[PDB]
């Protein structure tokens, strides 16, 4: 599967965008 | 861990005319810039294409670069990237990002008429690309640089009907690198690993 | 809005028809382009450290003879190019060209231990101001008289050989930063093209 | 003439084939790494994969993806090093390395990854300008050529490998020591000639 | 034309080149 | 050669054997 840090990395990043 | 920290500028515009880049980079500091047609060496928020030399230039290009006059505008506001026309020539946009929001063919150029204006990037479009390009594995994330520049003819429009078919043959033109976006796809590309087959030192 | 230039002239070096290094740009009265290799003097312009991996015999030569080069200095309202280089240099200023009544591609030596005048303020001020009178395009081709190219060791146009700066060994282009923020405080006021 | 240290130990300059791709980057730090990612804002990072170059080809398109973590240089005790953390080798030319060891001055060295060089040491450029002197202008002109280092990343060249010369390599970056330069400077224009 | 703010421009610019 | 040129030399190569001695440097 996808590594999971990438994941994470992407998800803090759409977080950041939101804010 | 590596260090991160915020752009000291939001973008930087490299010029070319044809197939050669002409003159220095400019890099923009405040949320606004106009790329025009005229001669101030000293504006920081002024690239000024009408100093720029080529002793190698032809006739069209010249001619050309006497339509540019007010040139765009552009600027970042609230996480989004606008173009505005000044120019009473229009601008010709290949928005790797407008073109994935609007489901239009990836190399699609944008006209922008005189006066009129294009949100030519939004961040949160691109971080949800971003996200959903990790699951399709390192290829997938790492030709999202693409989506961090924007090309932008003044005048001559390039692709589908229009005679040029490539960039290259537009006698203006302006590459932008938006850095934000850039950073924001290293934090992500140095966790994908690397590509799936190797790659020999002798091919 | 404007701001004076912090800097004078910025100076661009190519080699036949390839830029080659990193625009300098100057914001002393006096600077050098010579052949040695200080990368950190911000009045001399280096070329000596200057790599290019597509360079030729020729080229290679004429960085020998480059010396030391040229000194550039703007005194008074007028821009100075004086010889320092044991060979020539050779200089193509329209605003030179145009004070003595030369063709405006016209290509002059100045030779060892010799100087020349290659822009006055004033006449470019005065002949912008003509320009107006004369309209957009009038205005808009001024912006060749700020810039001014010079080559070492070899010469072009004319009876030489070589009829193109591009097709010199070693040559710099001078852009004269006063007077292009002029010619925009102009230009911008000229009217759009419709 | 005056002298000022210089505020950066090495320039590096990126290259695709036999064009410059991207701007200069100045080093002002002692440790940095060249590679292959894109964040633009890092002082000891030049990220290679954030440079544009329309119409690249697909060798090259290639070559970039595999520099990964690329080079890390560094310099400290007035010694240069480059230490591959890339997963493909990088291949490094330089004059300064290739005399310490004996080796012809364009001899190409690769450094396999997780292994690492030191590709400059002051000194022995400080011992061979001295010793320049003594031989005349031409000698001590021919140093400026020590003060440059070329690396490829992924893609050997010269004798070993089909590609012959570093501008049919796809990637490769050339470093100028700046220290070294001005040294050189302070010599070369007392010899004359 | 020439627009009133040109030749104007063009006039300052000329009054500042010959103090210098 | 130009003594100029070999005392400029000469003050490069003190330079380069303080940078190999310097206090901090425990190796």
């Amino acid at each position: 599967g996808p590594p999971p840090a990438a994941v994470e990395a992407a998800r803090q990043i759409l977080r950041e965008a939101q804010q | 861990p590596v260090t991160y920290s915020e752009p000291a500028f939001w973008c930087s515009i490299a010029y070319y005319e044809l197939n050669q880049r002409v003159g220095e980079t400019f890099h923009a500091s405040q949320p606004s810039l106009t790329v025009d047609g005229f001669t101030d060496p000293s504006n920081s928020e002024r690239f000024c294409l009408g100093l720029l030399s080529n002793v190698n230039r032809n006739a069209t290009v010249e001619m050309t670069r006497r339509h540019i006059g007010r040139g765009v505008r552009l600027y970042y506001i609230g996480g989004e990237v606008f173009a505005e026309c000044l120019s009473d020539s229009a601008i010709f946009v290949q928005s790797p990002n407008c073109n994935q929001r609007y489901g239009w063919h990836p190399a699609t150029v944008c006209k922008i008429p005189p006066g009129c204006n294009l949100k030519i990037f939004n961040n949160q479009e691109f971080a949800a690309l971003l996200a959903q390009s990790v699951n399709q594995g390192f290829e997938a994330v790492y030709q999202l640089t693409r989506m961090c520049t924007i090309r932008m003819s003044f005048v001559k429009g390039w692709g589908a009907e229009y005679r040029r078919q490539t960039v290259t043959s537009t006698p203006c033109w302006i590459e932008l690198h938006l850095n934000g976006p850039l950073q924001w796809l290293d934090k992500v590309l140095t966790q994908m690993g690397s590509p799936s087959v190797r790659c020999s030192e002798m091919e």
